[PDB]
RNA sequence: GGGGAGGUUUGGCACCUCGAUGUCGGCUCGUCGCAUCCUGGGGCUGAAGAAGGUCCCAAGGGUUGGGCUGUUCGCCCAUUAAAGCGGCACGCGAGCUGGGUUCAGAACGUCGUGAGACAGUUCGGUCUCUAUCCGCCACGGGCGCAGGAGGCUUGAGGGGGGCUCUUCCUAGUACGAGAGGACCGGAAGGGACGCACCUCUGGUUUCCCAGCUGUCCCUCCAGGGGCAUAAGCUGGGUAGCCAUGUGCGGAAGGGAUAACCGCUGAAAGCAUCUAAGCGGGAAGCCCGCCCCAAGAUGAGGCCUCCCACGGCGUCAAGCCGGUAAGGACCCGGGAAGACUACCCGGUGGAUGGGCCGGGGGUGUAAGCGCCGCGAGGCGUUGAGCCGACCGGUCCCAAUCGUCCGAGGUCU
RNA sequence: ACCGGAGCGCUGUCUCGGCGAGGGACCCGGUGAAAUUGAACUGGCCGUGAAGAUGCGGCCUACCCGUGGCAGGACGAAAAGA
RNA sequence: GUGCAAGAGCACUCAGGCGCGCGGGAGAACCCUCGCCAAGGAACUCUGCAAGUUGGCCCCGUAACUUCGGGAGAAGGGGUGC
RNA sequence: CAGUGGAGGCCCGAACCGGUGGGGGAUGCAAACCCCUCGGAUGAGCUGGGGCUAGGAGUGAAAAGCUAACCGAGCCCGGAGA
RNA sequence: GGUGAAAAGAACCCCGGGAGGGGAGUGAAAUAGAGCCUGAAACCGUGGGCUUACAAGCAGUCACGGCCCCGCAAGGGGUUGU
């Protein structure tokens, strides 16, 4: 579950190292934001000369999260960090090849994108 | 009625006996009926088995690997009608039954943690490759 | 109007066709109708189950004269299901089809002399910096000079729990005929070994 | 509430365990006890393990009800004495029965424990 | 000695009916098997002692 | 320029309260008003559509999270369907708080010769275990309900709930030069909230299992105990209780209406929705769903079981007794519980305790053998130990018994 | 151990609460206080009244008695308002 | 006494001395003292108040600035048992 | 420069002295206590015993602090039935 | 502060560990029995009469009625339903 204070790793290579969560952009006030959410964030640290800089407000995607995703096939899935990949406001990612792994549930949101891109979609 | 939880374990025709048994600290392969675009695959998923948790029928495992630098544990129902086969891969000198610990230590350190259980490999290449001939004649 | 007792037997999931469902399993028996209320002897119409299977010897009562005047093996529960009439001599399982959408009624668990937090989900006072004895409290409860009481209903503390509680229009899941299963959608009140009552829902 | 659970205590554990512990040094000692009825329905299957364990015989047994009784000569009676008579007996090696009599000025009620026969 | 206290003596009455839970219920005993003795239900009691 | 309503502002007055009515802000809990911020319904529009504007109707529900300040307020960030305004002693300190303000300390600006002073600043600064009544939440005891009893129920009357978005098909159609982009009807997925629930996921699980340090003991080794919390520490954990987890809910529908839209139609040859009459029309009203409920003293109904008098009072009400159905005691207990109540069982018995089996947890006990100088390792071994769960089995214990309970008034 | 601002670490401070331990609370036996107290047979609303009513008016509701709880009222207690 | 770098510290313990002059049950809310907690990690709040993190010794290493002593236990690291 | 040396209102930390923050207590264990935390700890140190200074007076690293549990002028008796 | 004229201060038996009582006894009187004359009130109790569990209260008053009691009745007393 991420929230507003929360620190994301960045998947992408916008040339952000991090964003922290600011809103989670489900509905006028949703607790959490899971896999496939696209939050709102501030980037935290930033690659030196990239795309994107330190304190840009962004949108962004949460493609793997620490607390366990439950599948209906009744299985759970879970990853080692939270991250997102920063994407367009329009809703495609700002990046090119987003690195590390990634949820199904990316595919079924409408992200076909990041999953091409993603090297392995778990 | 005094059956009461008979009653449960009646309900439980879903058992799978096809998989074979695997104690935790151990490297496995299961290959899992995946829903791709709309089709079927069967994407696998080669780990070590952290977590074994015991109820019967709907007891499960997780398992816990480093895909591409990052890490990941899923877990699945020991009798999914999801899971393909669980192809056993290495056997493991656990010596503790729910073993997260190994979260921390991720390296080297695992496996030098991690031996290998040289008597459930003795076991297995025997009455394995020692069953295969009584198949035969 | 079907409707069945039963009893909260357990619950554990199973895999429909690709997916996992979490069910709750009701041991529906064969309720014995033992009378039946007309619109004229009674004013309304319904039915009298019985249900668990009782020692003649603890029916010693002038119970005996409700089942014998019925011919009934003594049960030992039975309530009405209001507006359905059946045939035969008793309702089963087969009153449900998999699919059928039904309300379970059961009696929820019981919490005794529970706390605002716990009956209500009040918020409580703040685990650090103000005062440390109102940690759990409702805090304020009312007004001043005007109205100068407390309204009914005001939630309190107190026996929480243990009632009866309603939870419409779970999916029935494969009825099990033979051992006399009903199965569904989990959510269903009281404890392991609860008298429970299906029903029909109220979809449309 | 929460209570749905199982076995009671008063006291708090490190001395509960010592308790009971006590207790049962004192029947397997004394063959009879008086005690207060709670205190006594709850050591009632505490004995009833060691005897029946005792019914077995090897050291590991031996050692292990050596763990909550600690004095070697009273094993030895409970194996060498004690246990023979319950051979053939399954369970109940232990009976209680509450007297009539309350405690003065704590007003307890009390009751029997009694290596049963 | 402090915040909340009682606004009025409370009455006679009001007292006394309060009090009307008060009193206790006498003891239940039975005759024994063995004396002519009284005992209480389920208990054993001395002077007359017990079989089995 | 004029007339009003409200009683949320700033005031005026000085009426209760100076043998005391604790002040701003916050928290917690709200509940009301409507002069409506959203959602529903509508009229006009300088309304093509989409979006808006203004007015009307409508409290049913909803009305986010942060930055700054003690702030209220306000600005700002990111959202939203919307981030409404007021009342309740500017609701709430015998509910919390104490940042603000107005005790004593100290300082700055400042005024004063001075002591000191300042809706000027600044740092510090004791917020009182016990509820009598009313009120409120829950729970019992009594009696009542014109015979007594067991079980099942009617529902007068109350209460709970009531939100809302997004994408898709319709259809890229109506409208429009284009850009844009609908009504209506249908589908799917969400947010927040509510009620249940533990299968899953995730917690705890105070002794269920393991390991580890120091020490002191049993018994020298092994093995084990105490203590290091009220678990010494650590790793892990069943049932139970739980949310982060699972299910379900908001309806549908019927009815009557609001603004408003109309049919027919006078008065008033026409005209008009109205005066007679009628139809449509709201997230709102009444129903419906859920829960409580016959102290509904207006004490309801059904099914069923028990049933005359044995002695005084001259008609009359009663009084005393052993009984009936049946109930109570006492006991074993319970996902029932503060007590009580409720529910199950009480030897014709599985209710608890043991014992057994399973489920489950820990993760290979001890002892012996074997390899190694040794710490250890390996085998016996998924061993040993093993709460609560699902069962079984009369080994122990629910022994035995006591008490109460009608004889049913009058036209 | 001064008072202000910021960051890293860490966290039940918070989202947002849950379980558990014990000492109380609860129940039984012994002992047994206190402030307070015009007397009380002490309900809701809308009025009204010295202008904030259990005690006046009107209407509404309400069988008798308690136990565990909550703090809105008794302009509650306390201190002849600082 | 033993152990810990040392000690009158800490844990356990000799000698010696005590279990604190109301008990018994139960296992509600709530209060106190304490333990743990998914994801998050100051969003709490007047204020990280409170809790937590860190922690001994040994070695490596250590900045602005400085009144040349300091700042230093800066910081950050590695080692620790048998 | 190295050695030796062993200074200091020096550092860490018990006794001892003290009271920083929080919680608890608030008819208390207590008319100032308890717990956790914190400050000093060779000095302007803490401390036993013997002494001297007092009411417009003493004493005061100064708060109008202290001067026998309320000190912007102690307690007692008196003037006094101000 | 107070037994009584006088101690005649209660032998003796009985229940009780005692205390305290019950008889016996003394005295004009012992509810004059030993902090004992008289022994008021608040206050606590036991027995009896009337009364009360659909009811709204400064607790009374006015009326009628029922019950109980004193008197032959006319009457009065107690209680309280409306
Ligand atoms: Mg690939
Ligand atoms: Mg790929
Ligand atoms: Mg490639
Ligand atoms: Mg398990
Ligand atoms: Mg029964
Ligand atoms: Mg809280
Ligand atoms: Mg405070
Ligand atoms: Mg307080
Ligand atoms: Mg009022
Ligand atoms: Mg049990
Ligand atoms: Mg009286
Ligand atoms: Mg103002
Ligand atoms: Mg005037
Ligand atoms: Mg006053
Ligand atoms: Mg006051
Ligand atoms: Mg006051
Ligand atoms: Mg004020
Ligand atoms: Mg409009
Ligand atoms: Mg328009
Ligand atoms: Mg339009
Ligand atoms: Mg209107
Ligand atoms: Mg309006
Ligand atoms: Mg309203
Ligand atoms: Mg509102
Ligand atoms: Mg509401
Ligand atoms: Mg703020
Ligand atoms: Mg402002
Ligand atoms: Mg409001
Ligand atoms: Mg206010
Ligand atoms: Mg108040
Ligand atoms: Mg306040
Ligand atoms: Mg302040
Ligand atoms: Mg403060
Ligand atoms: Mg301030
Ligand atoms: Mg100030
Ligand atoms: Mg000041
Ligand atoms: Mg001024
Ligand atoms: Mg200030
Ligand atoms: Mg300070
Ligand atoms: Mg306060
Ligand atoms: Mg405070
Ligand atoms: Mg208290
Ligand atoms: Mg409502
Ligand atoms: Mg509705
Ligand atoms: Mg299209
Ligand atoms: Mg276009
Ligand atoms: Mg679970
Ligand atoms: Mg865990
Ligand atoms: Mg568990
Ligand atoms: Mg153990
Ligand atoms: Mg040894
Ligand atoms: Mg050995
Ligand atoms: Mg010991
Ligand atoms: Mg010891
Ligand atoms: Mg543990
Ligand atoms: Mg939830
Ligand atoms: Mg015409
Ligand atoms: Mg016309
Ligand atoms: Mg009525
Ligand atoms: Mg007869
Ligand atoms: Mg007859
Ligand atoms: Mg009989
Ligand atoms: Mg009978
Ligand atoms: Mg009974
Ligand atoms: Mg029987
Ligand atoms: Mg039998
Ligand atoms: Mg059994
Ligand atoms: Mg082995
Ligand atoms: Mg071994
Ligand atoms: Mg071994
Ligand atoms: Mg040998
Ligand atoms: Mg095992
Ligand atoms: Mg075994
Ligand atoms: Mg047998
Ligand atoms: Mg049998
Ligand atoms: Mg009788
Ligand atoms: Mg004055
Ligand atoms: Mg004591
Ligand atoms: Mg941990
Ligand atoms: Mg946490
Ligand atoms: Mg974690
Ligand atoms: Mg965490
Ligand atoms: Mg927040
Ligand atoms: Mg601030
Ligand atoms: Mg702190
Ligand atoms: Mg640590
Ligand atoms: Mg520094
Ligand atoms: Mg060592
Ligand atoms: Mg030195
Ligand atoms: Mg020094
Ligand atoms: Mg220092
Ligand atoms: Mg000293
Ligand atoms: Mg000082
Ligand atoms: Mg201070
Ligand atoms: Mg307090
Ligand atoms: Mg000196
Ligand atoms: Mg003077
Ligand atoms: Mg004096
Ligand atoms: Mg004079
Ligand atoms: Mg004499
Ligand atoms: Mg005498
Ligand atoms: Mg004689
Ligand atoms: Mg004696
Ligand atoms: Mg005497
Ligand atoms: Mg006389
Ligand atoms: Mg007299
Ligand atoms: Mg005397
Ligand atoms: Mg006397
Ligand atoms: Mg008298
Ligand atoms: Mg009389
Ligand atoms: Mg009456
Ligand atoms: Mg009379």
């Amino acid at each position: 579950m991420i929230q507003p204070q929360t620190y994301l790793e960045v998947a992408d290579n916008t040339g952000a190292r991090k964003i922290m969560c600011i809103r989670v952009l489900k509905g006028s006030n949703a607790k959490y934001a899971t896999v496939g959410d696209v939050i709102v964030a501030s980037v935290k640290e930033a690659i030196p000369r990239g795309a994107v800089k330190e304190g840009d407000v962004v949108k962004a995607v949460v493609v793997r999260t620490k607390k366990e995703v439950k599948r209906p096939d009744g299985s759970a899935i879970r990853f080692d960090d939270n991250a997102a990949v920063i994407i367009n406001n329009q809703l495609e990612p700002r990046g090119t090849r987003v690195f590390g792994p990634v949820a199904r549930e990316l595919r079924e949101k409408g992200f076909m994108k990041i999953v091409s891109l993603a090297p392995e979609v778990l | 009625m005094n059956r009461g939880a008979l009653i449960k374990l009646v309900e439980s025709r879903y058992v799978r006996t096809d998989l074979p048994e695997f104690r935790p600290g151990d490297t496995v392969r299961v290959s899992y009926k995946v829903k791709e675009g709309n089709r079927t695959r069967i994407q696998d998923f080669e780990g070590i088995v952290i977590r074994i948790r015991r109820n019967g029928f709907n007891t499960t495992f997780t398992v816990r690997k480093v895909s591409y630098g990052v890490g990941v544990e899923r877990i699945f129902p020991l009798h999914s009608p999801l899971i393909q086969k669980i192809d056993i891969v290495q056997r493991g000198r656990a010596r503790r039954a729910k073993l997260y610990f190994i979260r921390n230590l991720s390296d080297r350190e695992i496996r030098r943690k991690l031996r290998a259980d040289r008597k459930r490999i003795d076991k297995d290449r025997a009455a394995e490759r020692a069953a295969k001939e009584e198949v035969q004649k | 109007m079907k409707g069945i007792l039963g009893v909260k037997v357990g619950m554990t999931r199973i895999f429909r066709d690709d997916r996992a469902v979490p069910v709750t399993v009701i041991l529906a028996g064969p309720c014995p109708v033992v009378q039946r209320r007309t619109p004229e002897k009674d004013g309304y119409t319904a039915v009298q189950l019985g249900f668990l299977p009782q020692n003649p010897k603890r029916v010693n009562r002038p119970l005996k004269g409700h089942f014998a005047k019925a011919g009934v093996e003594p049960v030992r529960i039975l309530r009405e299901i209001r507006d359905f009439n059946p045939e035969g001599d008793t309702v089963t399982v087969e009153i449900f089809k998999p699919g059928e959408r039904v309300d379970v009624t059961g009696t929820s668990k019981g919490r005794g002399f529970a706390g605002v937090m716990k009956r209500w989900n009040f918020a409580g006072g703040p685990d650090s910096h103000g005062a440390h004895k109102i940690h759990r409290h409702p805090g304020s409860i009312g007004n001043r000079k005007t109205p100068g009481r407390v309204y009914k209903g005001k939630k309190m503390a107190g026996h929480y729990g243990a009632e009866r509680v309603t939870v419409m229009n779970l999916e029935v899941v494969d009825v099990i005929p033979e051992e006399n299963l009903l199965l569904v959608k989990g959510a269903v009140p009281g404890p392991n070994g609860g008298l429970v009552i299906v029903r029909e829902t109220k979809k449309a | 509430r929460h209570l749905k659970s199982g076995r009671k205590l008063n006291r708090h554990s490190s001395h509960r365990l010592a308790l009971y512990r006590n207790q049962a040094k004192s029947l397997l000692t004394h063959g009879r006890i008086t005690t207060t009825v709670p205190k006594a329905k709850e050591l009632r299957g505490f004995v009833d393990h060691l005897i029946h364990l005792a019914k077995r015989g090897d050291l590991h047994a031996r050692r292990l009800v050596l763990r909550d009784l600690q004095d070697v000569k009273l094993v030895r009676k409970l194996f060498d004495e004690i246990a023979p008579r319950y051979r053939d007996r399954q369970g109940g090696y232990t009976r209680v029965l509450k007297l009539a009599e309350r405690r003065r000025g704590d007003g307890a009620p009390l009751a029997l424990v009694e290596l049963v026969e | 000695a402090k915040h909340p206290v009682p606004k009025k003596k409370t009455s006679k009455a009001r007292r006394d009916a309060r009090r009307s839970h008060h009193a206790l219920t006498p003891p239940i005993l039975v005759p024994c098997p063995e004396c002519k003795a009284m005992k209480p239900p389920h208990t054993v009691c001395p002077e007359c002692g017990y079989y089995a």
